[PDB]
C-alpha cells in the first residue's frame, strides 16, 4: 500500500491570516468572535460571529478577478497559494511544473460555497429580473469552483473533486484525495476545505433552527464547547489546506514532512437529519475504523465540538465507547471556541491545528470553559495549553444528514 | 458628432473599469479578446453594466455581434 | 481487484417516472423539453426546460415531510426507492437488513441542490427579516440532504459522501462509490445523482453567459447535440440511481446482475472556469485513463453532448483524439436532445441509460439532427436507434471548473 505524507500547510480564520499568526493565536486561547460587521445584523437575533476583518482579497488574485470568486473560494485561494508555497513544489512561474501537473489534482470540500451570492442575485432576479443576474453568478458560488480556480491558477491537472458533506465537507476531502492517492490516482493532492457565510440568509437559516448561540453581549465567551453553559455554535469562516504526497515522491524531491497520513473512517447515523444518532453511535463506527486502521497510539484528539447541547454530548459519549472509558480518553480539545466553528471548512482548518499541535508537543485548549457538565465528563485540555508530546493526532467531523469522518496522522 | 464622442467617452470609461484597462487601449479599433484581454464572459458582463449604466437594452442578437469597441459604440449609437 | 457489479437501478427525468418507460421514450427519440410552467418565465429569455410534469411527491414521501425536501431530493428519493426495490436488498419493512446496514453507504451527486429553496429564503429574509426565514431551508437545501435523506429511508449506515463537481457530479458520485468499495470501506454503495434547479436564479444564471438555447417557439427541437444548428443546452431536472455491489456478496445474493464496473478516468482542464480545453484535452486524458484501465472493446459512447458550440465540438475532438479516428470511435450518442441536460444528475442518469442500452441492444439516438457540422464528424446514431449488442459502454461528464469524469462498464 502507498504511503502519504503531508508536506505544505496553510490556513486563514478569525484569529490569523497564515497559519503561524493563526495557531499562536489559537494555542494562547485567544478568540477571534467578534459582533458582525460584515451585513448589518442589528434586526438578527443572533449578532455575532468569527469574522476576518484584515483580509484581502486583491493580496491573492488581480484586482480583475476579485468579483468571479465568492469569498469562500478567495479564501481557498490565500490558503492554498500559503500551503502550495510551503510545499516547494511550485516551479519559477509559480506554478506546478508540467511534467508533474497530469499527476496532482485538487480535493475541496465546502458546506454551501457562494451562498452570499446565490442570495444577493437571488434578489436582484427578484426585484428586477433575470437580467439583473450578473454572469459571474454560477461560477462565483459552485463549491467545486475552489477546485475550479484553484487549478487554474497552480496548473494542477489532476483528479478535480469535490466535497459537500455538510459540516464534514473539510476531513472528506482529506479522505477522498486519500483514496485518490492509494489507488494510483494520483501522486500529490492539494487539499483544501473553505467557507464564508456570514450573511443574512446564513445566518437566519441557523437561527430559525435555534443552532447557534444567542450570547451576543459577549463574543468572546460565546463559543464554549462541552460546557455546561453552552447554547448553541457560534459562525465561523476560513479555509484551511493540505498538501499530500506519495511518500517516496516526496523524499525524491527532498520535501519537508509534517506528517504521515495513518487512517480514517466514514459512517452514516441513517437517524435524523441534523441530530446526532443516539449515543454517537456513527461517529463511535467512523473513530473505531480509522483506530483500527492508524494502528497507532494516539495522543491527542481534536473534537468537531461546536458548543452545542447535543453535539458535544454524543461527541463525548462516542469518545469513551471507543476508548473504553473516560479515562482512556486521550486528551481532548476543540478549538471551536476560539475561531468558531467553520462549516465545511472545518474539518480542514482542525486538521492543520492537529498537525501543527504534533509538530510543536503544543496542544491548544478548549476555551471558556467555566462550569463543568457532569454528562461531558473528559479532559478537554481547559483553557491552557498543554505541553506534551504525542505521536499521532485525530481529528473528527460530523455534518447534517448523520455523515461522519475522522481523520488520524501521525508523527514522520 | 458632439453627442456621439461624449458617448464614446462614456462607453470607453465604462469598458475601462469591467476590463482593469487603462482607457489609453481602448481605441475605436480595439478588440476585445485580442486588445484588451477580455473573454466571453467578461464580454457579456461588460455589455451588462452599459445596459445598466445608459439605461439602454441590447436584445440578445446585436451582442452577438461585437468585435471592436467600435462596434458597443455604434450599437448604443443606432440606441 | 475487487470486482463490482450493478444489481438495481432508477431513473426519473421529463420523458417518464421510473426507467422502462424513460428508457422506451428516449431510445424511440420522443423529447421532454416543453415550455417552463414552474415559475412564471413570461418575461425571461429562456423559456423551456426539460420539467416532470407528471411527478407527486406525496408517492414517495409521507405528504407531511415534503416540505422539508428541496424538490432534487424528492427526485432522488424517487430514483433510489425504485433501484433499491429493483436490487433485492430491502426486507419486510423496505429497510436494508440490519447486519448488512454498516457496509451499505451511499454515494450522492449535486451541483447546487435546493436552489429553489436557498433563492426563496433568501427573498423572505430580505422583505421581512430573519424570522420569515423557514426552519427546514438548510435541511432542504444542502446538497448532501440527499444521501442524508435516503440512508434515513433505507437505513444504511456505510460511508455517506456526496460529490458538487457542477455537471460532472453524477459520475464523480459513481467513482466515489467504486473507489471505497474498491478500498474495502462498503460492500455496496448506492449511488444518486439529482438535480432540479428549473427556477427563476437558475435559469438567469445560466442565460446571463449565454449557455442556453432561445429556442423557445420549439421547445422539443432546442436540444440538439452535435448539429451545426445547435445554440445552447437546455436544462433539465432528474435523478438517476445504481445499487453497486462487491461481485461475491451479489452472488451470495442471488443478486440480479445488470453489468460489471470496468474502469474510470477523472482529470481537470486548469484552464477555464467555463469553457473546455482546448481540443478536449482535460476529456482527452479522462477517456484515456478509463480506457486503459477497463481493457474492454467500448461499443457505445453516451456522450457529455449538452448542445453547446464548445462542448460538442471538443468533445467530439478528444474523442477522435483517443480512439485515433472518427472510424475508429464507437456508436456516439448524447441523450440530452430527449431530456435536456439535467447538470449533476446527467451522468447517474447516463449511466443507467448506458447500461440499459448494453442490457437491450439498442442504442438510443441522438436527436434532431438535421443539419451535419463539419467540426462535428462523428457517429451519432442521428435521429433513430440502433440495434446493436455491445459489450462494453462509455458516459462522460465534463463540468465548470473543467473537471472531467468518465466511467465504463462493461457486461456482465
Ligand atoms: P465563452 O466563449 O467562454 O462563453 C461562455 C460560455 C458560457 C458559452 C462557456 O464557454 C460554455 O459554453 N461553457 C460550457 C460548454 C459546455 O457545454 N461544457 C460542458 C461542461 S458544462
Ligand atoms: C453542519 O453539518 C451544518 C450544516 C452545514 C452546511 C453549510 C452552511 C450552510
Ligand atoms: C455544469 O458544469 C454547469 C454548472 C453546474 C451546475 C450548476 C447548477 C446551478
Amino acid at each position: 500500500m502507498r504511503r502519504i505524507v503531508v508536506t505544505g500547510m496553510g490556513m486563514i480564520n478569525s484569529l490569523g491570516l497564515n497559519k503561524e499568526d493563526s495557531f499562536l493565536a489559537i494555542a494562547k486561547g485567544e478568540c477571534g468572535i467578534k459582533h458582525i460587521e460584515s451585513f448589518d445584523a442589528s434586526a438578527f437575533p443572533v449578532r455575532i460571529a468569527g469574522e476576518i476583518t484584515d483580509f484581502d482579497p486583491t493580496e491573492v488574485m488581480n484586482p480583475k478577478d476579485v468579483k468571479k470568486a465568492g469569498r469562500f473560494i478567495q479564501l481557498a485561494l490565500k490558503a492554498t497559494r500559503e500551503a502550495m508555497k510551503d510545499s516547494g513544489i511550485l516551479d519559477a512561474h509559480n506554478r506546478c511544473p508540467e511534467e508533474l501537473a497530469n499527476r496532482m489534482g485538487v480535493s475541496s470540500g465546502s458546506g454551501i460555497g457562494g451562498l452570499g451570492n446565490i442570495e444577493a442575485n437571488s434578489i436582484f432576479c427578484f426585484e428586477k429580473g433575470p437580467r439583473k443576474v450578473n454572469p459571474f453568478f454560477i461560477t462565483s458560488a459552485l463549491v467545486n469552483m475552489i477546485g475550479g480556480f484553484t487549478s487554474i491558477e497552480f496548473g494542477i491537472k489532476g483528479p478535480n473533486l469535490s466535497s459537500v458533506t455538510a459540516c464534514a465537507a473539510g476531513t472528506h476531502a482529506i479522505i477522498e484525495a486519500v483514496k485518490t492517492i492509494l489507488l494510483n490516482g494520483a501522486d500529490r493532492m492539494l487539499v483544501v476545505g473553505a467557507e464564508s457565510t456570514i450573511c443574512p440568509v446564513g445566518i437566519g437559516g441557523f437561527a430559525s433552527i435555534k443552532a447557534l448561540s444567542t450570547r451576543n453581549d459577549e463574543p468572546k465567551k460565546a463559543s464554549r464547547p462541552f460546557d455546561k453553559d453552552r447554547n448553541g455554535f457560534v459562525m465561523g469562516e476560513g479555509a484551511g489546506a493540505l498538501v499530500l504526497e506519495e511518500y517516496e515522491s516526496a523524499k525524491k524531491r527532498g520535501a519537508k514532512i509534517y506528517a504521515e497520513f495513518a487512517g480514517y473512517g466514514e459512517s452514516g447515523d441513517a437517524n435524523h437529519i441534523t441530530a446526532p444518532a443516539p449515543e454517537g453511535e456513527g461517529a463511535f463506527r467512523a473513530m473505531k475504523m480509522a483506530l483500527e486502521m492508524a494502528k497507532v497510539e494516539v495522543g491527542y484528539v481534536n473534537a468537531h465540538g461546536t458548543s452545542t447541547h447535543y453535539n458535544d454530548l454524543y461527541e463525548s459519549i462516542a469518545l469513551k465507547n471507543v476508548f473504553g472509558s473516560k479515562e482512556k480518553v486521550p486528551p481532548v480539545s476543540s478549538t471551536a471556541g476560539q475561531i468558531g466553528h467553520c462549516l465545511g471548512a472545518a474539518g480542514a482548518l482542525e486538521a492543520v491545528i492537529s498537525i501543527m499541535a504534533m509538530n510543536q508537543g503544543i496542544l491548544p485548549p478548549t476555551i471558556n470553559q467555566e462550569t463543568p457538565d457532569p454528562e461531558c465528563d473528559l479532559d478537554y485540555i481547559p483553557n491552557a495549553a498543554r505541553e506534551k508530546q504525542v505521536d499521532a493526532v485525530m481529528s473528527n467531523s460530523f455534518g447534517f444528514g448523520g455523515t461522519n469522518g475522522v481523520v488520524i496522522f501521525k508523527k514522520a | 458628432m458632439g453627442y456621439l464622442m461624449a458617448l464614446f467617452e462614456d462607453i470607453q470609461a465604462v469598458i475601462a473599469e469591467q476590463l482593469n484597462v487603462d482607457a489609453a487601449q481602448v481605441t475605436p479599433e480595439a478588440e476585445f479578446v485580442k486588445d484588451l484581454g477580455a473573454d466571453s464572459l467578461d464580454v457579456v458582463e461588460l455589455i451588462m453594466a452599459l445596459e445598466e449604466k445608459f439605461g439602454i437594452e441590447i436584445p440578445d442578437e446585436q451582442a452577438e455581434k461585437i468585435v471592436n469597441v467600435g462596434d458597443v459604440v455604434k450599437y448604443i449609437e443606432d440606441n
